[PDB]
């Protein structure tokens, strides 16, 4: 019944967890009434 | 009559002591159980 | 005869199905509990390990051994170990009971409680032994085993009720009930239309004639027939669990005069 | 993991049924339901023991010493 | 008739298939 | 681990009676009678009973908790009557009662085919 | 799926038929036609989420295909089939659950919270994390002595191999006021069950030890010592350890007591045994010695001890319904329903109204029906079950449609006014009981820089 | 276990919640309670 999929260090049964790395896009923002900045566009940049 | 140890596999009586390693005659398999104790364990019922 | 009358329906060797009349309801339960936890059976209390090598833990059969069903007819002339003056137990108060098992066979041995041996001295007397009702003649299975697996015991059985645990209980259910069509009122219906349709009716109803709309509420209407139907394990006939019930009941409520007595003298 | 003896809730003996009911369906080829009823067993308390316990066990014995 | 629609109950017999193959551990492994 | 040991249901333990009569003061002329290991089955039972004798003016009992198997029964009567006497015919009552229904079934029993 | 209209006998459909079904369950039956044969057939895609930007799907391969030329008054209310361009249609939706949700039975009937708890305490349950468990010194383990399949289940767990190792009793619930103990959830657990051996569990834990090595030849040894120089022992009692130094199986061990001698020269016995934890106690279960790399023996020990619910201990239902005992009782005491059945669990009304955990509610139904039909009841995601479908089917039975049923309190035996939700639901018993926690202290260890008491229950602390 | 091996984390701009896109890959309703929550999601 066992499915593996992890290793076998030192003894103990280790497992990699996924490491997710949504990112690099543009997007318009209106901001509230009380502000000098009136839209941004923002931009998350990341290396893949 | 007696013993300690056992093949964790071919289980078959050992025994051993102090620098005779660890090991079994034919398959190494160095694992090694211990056996029970004679002396009886009481339970309780429920 | 005097007061509270009974009408047995069905009965068998395993339930008694039964009329009770003319009782107060109090005595209705107080009875049926009584049945249930404190008649005094015979059961494993004791299990010494010799050798074992299955894979069902030690105390894992330990606890089984004590739920096996044992004789207990002549249980009323076994003195339970507490009172008995030797150190620890004997033949004049427990039963001592053995298991040897090995694997012989090339394919899964079963150990049945058929497979358990007396050794202590029954004094002669029904008691002490692995019931059976299984149509083979094995009963109860108390664990499997494969190659070179091993497993000595020795049990000794003692008194006991369900009160110091479940294990020794005969009961293991009883059927209660009683004004099938709520003429007291004892309840309120809960529906969705009506309660007539969607709560069924129960085999019961026959036997205490209907309503009868117009009529007002019967409210000097008190309580009396109730259809039990002790059941049994085994350990007792289904009898018993119903007399010794009645009769244990009865010695306590003696027990309290008896007390009321050592207490006038001062 | 081996039979329950006995039913929890209820109490009824019920460690012998095992095989008994088990063939009453490799055999008599039966509907689980059915089979229940003529092993005895009429109260769903004392029903849900049997049609529920997974006898691991076997898959026990199965390894070696 | 070896070509007509599909009901409900007939797609587990799919996911059925996938876990034969696959296992719930597929990436890990792969 | 501070689980009590199981058979303090029923064996009274170093130093106690069944009973303990203590005089009510509330009121006149009733009283106070704890149960040692006991309960429900032997109490509401002796209640009900002996709310019959038409000479018992009040009648209840109680467990206290229920961790303990013990309890509570208070009964009133008419001046000129001891409670303590009315206590005992109540059980007698109840012994009689089932001294019959033990004869009674019995004969039923017997006359049993299976 | 894939679509394509591509079908010159009417509209749309699905390029896969009842043929590619049928050719598959022939493969089931032998236990050619696989997985990468539907997908090397061009019928079925691997669609990311970035594909899935271009293409439209269908939720169910059938009513979200056929004409429109009567609607079950129960069943839900599924808006339409109002499009003909479908390139791909969804194997089953309940797939777009993952591993723990795929457990909980009618999921698409809780406050959509309720959920991601049960997804969490799942894994705090106890059930047979594998089988060769009677061969695996791994610190810590928990095994449900009887484990049962849950009455109520999921298609999903048939790949998730639930049915072979569950994590859970399908108990005799009984949802009512008495005691007033099951108050402010927790529950009244059936003793007289408990004893029966309802949820008792086993409990392994296992100490590890080396003997440490320095080139210049100086060895640490298992033996059993006793004053002679140092004095640096251990308080607890040694005579338990043979002379290999270490407990032979059988053995009782509880306190403080010693597990394994270990000794170790400097310049002539100075200690380094492994005392069972303070607070544990129990039996023996295997030790093994071997050997590590460098010739190192190398040993660990096992200690399996059972437990009994008792009243501290932690339960829930696989619905977030995370609650502790209060109090045990017997039949005796025990609701009864006339049938003469009695409860092992009773929940406290009150713990419904707000946590509005609805498919709990339903488990208890579809439950308390498949165990008299005897057929595993399927409780999977969304599906075309109801409610009425099934009052129906326990009204078949006999007993009231809705669940309740009369019963008579214990104690007297009269009849309970009113009614009780009464029926099995699975439970699963989580880690985390009472004597685990249990903590007392009146001064003793005392921190070295601070002066202050040390931290936690296992050192002491206070 | 199973449920374990098919996780996944997520370092440090509303990623917490729950995306369109997120659905059929990941598991909506499976994640940790308060502290790292959505940041930590199962497939």
């Amino acid at each position: 019944f066992d499915m593996g999929g992890y290793f076998i260090i030192n003894g103990s049964e280790k497992v990699l967890i996924a490491q997710e790395r949504a990112g690099n896009i543009v997007q318009v923002f209106k901001k509230a009434a009380p502000s000098p900045i009136s839209h941004v566009a923002e931009i998350r940049s990341a290396l893949e | 009559a007696t013993l300690k140890y056992i093949c964790a596999e071919c289980s078959s009586k050992l025994s051993l002591s102090r620098t005779d390693a660890v090991r079994c005659k034919d398959c190494g398999h160095r694992i090694l159980l211990k056996a029970r104790t004679k002396r009886l364990v009481q339970f309780e019922a429920r | 005869e005097e007061g509270p009358q009974v009408k047995i329906r069905e009965a068998s060797k395993d339930n008694v199905d039964f009329i009770l009349s003319n009782v107060d309801l109090a005595m209705a339960n107080s009875l049926r509990r009584v049945m249930i936890a404190e008649i005094p059976t015979l059961a494993i209390d004791s299990v010494e390990v010799e050798t074992n090598t299955t894979v069902l833990a030690d105390e894992f059969i330990a606890h089984r051994l004590g739920l096996i069903p044992l004789q207990s007819m002549d249980i009323e002339q076994l003195e339970y170990s507490r009172d008995c003056f030797c150190e620890d137990h004997c033949d004049k108060c427990s039963v001592v009971l053995t298991l040897q098992a090995f694997g012989e066979s090339e394919s899964t041995t079963n150990v049945y409680s058929k497979d358990l041996v007396i050794v202590s001295n029954l004094m002669g007397r029904n008691i002490g032994h692995p019931i059976i009702q299984d149509k083979e003649g094995n009963g109860v299975l108390i664990c499997k085993l494969r190659k070179g697996q091993e497993l000595k015991l020795t049990c000794v059985a003692k008194k006991g009720i369900a009160k110091e645990h479940a294990k020794w209980g005969p009961a293991a259910a009883i059927e209660f009930e009683y004004d099938p069509w709520n003429k007291l009122k004892h309840t309120d219906y809960w529906y969705e239309q009506d309660s007539a349709k969607e709560w069924p009716q129960s085999k019961n109803c026959e036997y205490e004639d209907p309503p009868n709309e117009g009529d007002p509420f019967d409210y000097k209407a008190q309580a009396d027939t109730f259809y039990m139907n002790v059941e049994s394990v085994g350990s007792i006939p289904v009898d018993q669990v119903v007399v010794r019930g009645i009769d244990t009941l009865q010695k306590k409520v003696a027990s309290i005069l008896l007390a009321l007595t050592q207490m006038d003298q001062d | 993991m081996i039979v329950p003896v006995r039913c929890f809730s209820c109490g009824k003996v019920v460690g012998d049924k095992w095989e008994s009911y088990l063939n009453l369906l490799q055999e008599d080829e039966l509907d689980e339901g059915t089979a229940l009823s003529r092993l005895g067993l009429k109260r769903y308390c004392c029903r849900r023991m049997i049609l529920t316990h997974v006898d691991l066990i076997e898959k026990f014995l199965r390894y070696n010493p | 008739d070896e070509s007509a629609p599909i009901t409900a109950e007939d797609s587990w017999a799919v996911i059925s298939a996938f876990f034969r193959e696959k296992g719930l551990v597929s990436q890990q492994l792969d | 681990m501070n689980a009590p040991d199981r058979f303090e249901l029923f064996l009274l333990g170093e130093g106690e009676s069944k009973l303990k009569i203590d005089p009510d003061t509330k009121a006149p002329n009733a009283v106070v009678i704890t149960f040692e290991k006991e309960d429900h089955t032997l109490g509401n039972l002796i209640r009900a009973e002996l709310l019959n004798d038409r000479k018992v003016l009040f009648a209840a009992y109680k467990v206290e908790h229920p961790f303990f198997a013990r309890f509570k029964l208070r009964i009133q009567t008419t001046e000129g009557y001891d409670p303590k006497d009315a206590l005992k015919n109540a059980c007698n009552s109840i012994i009689n009662k089932l001294g019959a229904l033990k004869t009674n079934f019995e004969t039923e029993w017997n006359l049993q085919t299976l | 799926f894939i679509v394509e209209d591509d079908e010159s006998l009417g509209h749309k459909e699905l390029k896969v038929r009842k043929g590619h079904i049928a050719k598959l369950m022939a493969t089931e039956y032998q236990d050619e036609y696989t997985w990468s044969s539907l997908l090397n057939e061009g019928l079925v895609e691997y669609i990311d989420a970035e594909e899935e930007e271009s293409i439209l799907i269908a939720m169910q391969p059938e009513d979200l295909e056929p004409a429109e030329a009567d609607v079950d008054p129960a069943k839900r209310i599924r808006v339409s089939h109002h499009a003909t361009t479908f390139t791909h249609c969804e194997i089953h939706p309940s797939m777009i659950l993952g591993v723990a949700a795929s457990i909980i039975p009618f999921p698409d009937h809780n406050q959509s919270p309720r959920n991601t708890y049960q997804s969490a305490m799942g894994k705090q349950a106890m059930g047979v994390f594998l089988t060769n468990y009677n061969v695996r010194m791994d610190t810590m383990a928990n095994i449900l002595y009887y484990p049962q399949k849950p009455l109520g289940t999921t298609r999903a767990m048939e790949y998730l191999k639930f049915r072979e190792l569950p994590a859970g009793q399908n108990a005799i619930v009984a949802i009512a006021c008495y005691s007033g103990y099951n108050q402010e959830d927790s529950m009244i657990m059936n003793q007289s069950s408990i004893d029966r051996g309802l949820f008792r569990s086993l409990f392994f834990r296992s100490y590890m030890d080396q003997e440490k090595k320095y080139g210049m030849s100086i060895t640490e040894t298992f033996e059993k010592p006793q004053r002679t120089n140092t004095l640096r022992m251990k308080h607890g009692t040694y005579d338990k350890l043979d002379d290999d130094g270490l407990i032979a199986p059988g053995v009782r061990v509880s306190g403080e007591d010693v597990i394994i001698g270990k000794t170790t020269p400097i310049s002539s016995k100075r200690d380094a045994s492994t005392p069972l934890r303070s607070t544990e106690n129990g039996i023996v279960d295997q030790v093994l010695v071997t050997t590590n790399q460098d010739g190192l023996k190398f040993v660990k020990v096992r200690v399996r001890t059972t437990k009994i619910p008792q009243i501290g201990d932690k339960f829930a239902s696989r619905h977030g319904q995370k609650g502790t005992i209060g109090i045990t009782y017997r039949r005796e005491d025990m609701p009864f329903t006339a049938e003469g059945i009695v409860p092992d669990l009773i929940i406290n009304p009150h713990a419904i109204p707000s946590r509005m955990t609805v498919a709990h509610l339903i488990e208890c139904l579809l439950s308390k029906v498949a165990a008299l039909s005897g057929n595993e009841g399927d409780a999977s995601p969304f599906t075309d079950i109801t409610v009425e479908g099934i009052s129906k089917l326990l009204r078949e039975h006999g007993y009231q449609s809705r669940g309740f049923e009369v019963m008579y309190n214990g104690h007297t035996g009269k009849k309970l006014m009113a009614q009780i939700f009464f029926g099995p639901t699975y439970y699963q018993r989580l880690r985390h009981m009472v004597d685990d926690k249990i903590h007392a202290r009146a001064r003793g260890p005392m921190q070295v820089l601070t002066r202050q008491p040390v931290e936690g229950r296992s050192r002491d602390g206070g | 276990t199973l449920s374990h091996l098919r996780r996944t984390n997520t370092p440090i701009a509303k990623p917490r919640q729950l995306h369109n896109t997120h659905w059929g890959l990941v598991c909506p309703a499976e994640t940790p309670e308060g502290q790292a929550c959505g940041l930590v999601k199962n497939l």
